[PDB]
């Protein structure tokens, strides 16, 4: 089935301006064509939907009217603020979209994009406060314990973190940031530990802030 | 355009379940629509299709009923997969969005309910240093019991100093779990002296809380 | 009998006439046009001769060819028509949502002309099926 792939998933300034882009897989513009949606942060939020009713047509409420002013392509069909003054409200993440059809034949494709995110923040970049996080004896339950390293506090993403030479990231996940006003981010990784898995190693965090071209590494202890 | 709600929803028994999905129109077109489904980190993908009139319908699992100023989805074999869902449509035939989508109502699939572990985690000589602390809460299974932190220091609740978020079902534990954290100066180290977290669900708890003074940890 | 394709093709060459005539006020006037979603609407039936309420047009070929565009919320922009479908014209494809008003190369006129060679094998149509 045809495809949709984004890029440019990256930052802006509030009050400059910014230009993102599709690139569809073999797409030639007929009757059906691509729009672009507002995916709000989290919730899906009302007047959010069906920004540029077909290929170029600008089209919204006034809360953004004449911002929009989208380019032209037969794959590029660039959602687009050149000179436009983008604002707070429009952090969030857009999506290509493309008018579908049922019935077996062409136009029959997976119609959604995946989905380019847009970064505001006036920050320089900054490293992360890394802690490492031990568990409690109150924890050791089940046969289990967990323990944790926070990222607080840095920008930009992203960043690549593992555990104990690097070979510990099976039993290993990690929360996402939440991005508050200030337009910074965090992680946390955790660490699933059997009780039979504790003493066995000496257990150590390693930090690869990209941003800051560096590596940290932290061992287990308070 | 016309305006939606959609209700009601909620966690299914099983595998295999039958759950049914209905929405409110608050002015009208006839029976013009299709309904979207959002799977977690995700593009969204589009379910129902037809119009006033009714021909044919859907493949597999999917199937939905409407008159008057209402419209509704019926899942038949409710899968891992359906967790979340939405109503639309524009005026010619097919495609988009009523400038708002119908606004969607939680979805989820069963295996046994539990409530939380629930541990602080010691802060190491760097982290309270730097006035940093750190909590836990694990459950097996999705139900969820959906759930908030509160952070409390000798009595006083936390905000602006704060961090959030659950992680997904475990591809062999299946935990679902909520880490978080809180931040002062070591001076408030100094000040109080017990820190806690408070924990609190849409099941029948705000009881279970945990607390730690600086010297034991 | 071929009168419904002769009205069919006399409502694509109205509403061309019409915007063509808002075309030929801004060159006069020395103003530029906007004809995305905030400029000109195309739905309004005394573009097309009948009264305000007047349940002619609810028949008429003219609505019925204007509606019936795949752009069509209710209302329709010069732009949500010159972007729409289907239409015996075909249609155009890169147009920008704004033209200035401006003394050599004049980007008004580049509209004009751009409208007017689309318009001319509508003509040849309108020709073809008066004189049948």
């Amino acid at each position: 089935e045809g495809q949709l792939l984004e890029s440019g998933g990256g930052l802006a300034q509030p009050g400059g301006s910014l230009r993102l882009s599709c690139t569809a897989s073999g797409f030639t513009f007929s009757k059906n064509a691509m729009n672009w949606v507002r995916q709000a942060p989290g919730k899906r939020l009302e007047w959010v939907a069906g920004i540029i009713g077909n290929g170029s047509d600008t089209y919204y409420a006034d809360s953004v009217k004449g911002r929009f002013t989208i380019s032209r392509d037969n794959s590029k069909n660039t959602v687009s603020l050149q000179m436009n003054s983008l604002r707070a409200e429009d952090s969030a993440i857009y999506y290509c979209a493309k008018d579908r059809h049922p019935w077996r034949w062409l136009q029959l494709f997976d119609s959604w994009g995946q989905g380019t995110l847009v970064t505001v923040s006036s920050a320089s970049t900054k490293g992360p406060s890394v802690f490492p996080l031990a568990p409690s004896s109150k924890s050791t339950s089940g046969g289990t314990a967990a323990l944790g390293c926070l990222v607080k506090d840095y920008f930009p993403e992203p960043v690549t973190v593992s555990w104990n030479s690097g070979a510990l990231t099976s039993g290993v996940h990690t929360f996402p940031a939440v991005l508050q006003s200030s337009g910074l981010y965090s992680l946390s990784s955790v660490v699933t530990v059997p009780s039979s898995s504790l003493g066995t190693q000496t257990y150590i965090c390693n930090v690869n802030h990209k941003p800051s071209n560096t590596k940290v590494d932290k061992r287990v202890e308070p | 355009d016309i305006q939606l709600t959609q209700s009601p929803s909620t966690v299914s028994a099983s595998l295999g379940d039958r759950v049914t999905i209905t929405c409110r129109a608050s002015q009208d077109i006839g029976s013009w629509l299709a309904w979207y489904q959002q799977k977690p980190g995700k593009a969204p993908k589009l379910l129902i299709y037809k119009a006033s009139n009714v021909e044919s319908g859907v493949p597999s699992r999917f199937s939905g009923s409407e008159s008057g100023t209402e419209f509704t989805l019926t899942i038949s074999s409710l899968q891992p997969d359906d967790v979340a869902t939405y109503f639309c449509q524009y005026y010619n035939s097919y495609s988009h969005a009523t400038v708002t989508f119908g606004p969607g109502t939680k979805v989820d699939i069963k295996r046994t309910v539990a409530a939380p572990s629930v541990f602080i985690f010691p802060p190491s000589d760097e982290q309270l240093k730097s006035g940093t602390a750190s909590v836990v809460c694990l459950l097996n299974n999705f139900y969820p019991r959906e759930a908030k932190v509160q952070w409390k220091v000798d009595n006083a609740l936390q905000s602006g100093n704060s961090q959030e978020s659950v992680t997904e079902q475990d591809s062999k534990d299946s935990t679902y779990s909520l880490s978080s954290t809180l931040t002062l100066s070591k001076a408030d180290y100094e000040k109080h002296k017990v820190y806690a977290c408070e924990v609190t669900h849409q099941g029948l708890s705000s009881p279970v809380t945990k607390s730690f003074n600086r010297g034991e940890c | 009998a071929l009168l419904d394709e002769l009205k069919a093709l006399t409502a694509e060459l109205k509403v061309y006439s019409v915007i063509q005539s808002q075309i030929n006020a801004a060159l006069s006037a020395k103003q530029g046009i906007r004809i995305d979603a905030g400029g000109i609407d195309l739905v309004d039936p005394t573009l097309y001769g009948y009264a305000v309420g007047d349940p002619r047009w609810k028949d008429s070929p003219e609505y019925a060819l204007l509606s019936n565009l795949d752009t069509f919320s209710g209302k329709l922009s010069i732009k949500d028509f010159l972007s729409g479908s289907p239409k015996q014209s075909g249609e155009l494809k890169g147009l920008k949502d704004e033209y200035p008003f401006e003394k050599d190369n004049n980007p008004v006129g580049n509209f004009a002309t751009t409208v007017s060679d689309r318009s001319r094998p509508l003509n040849d149509k309108v020709n073809e099926k008066t004189t049948l």
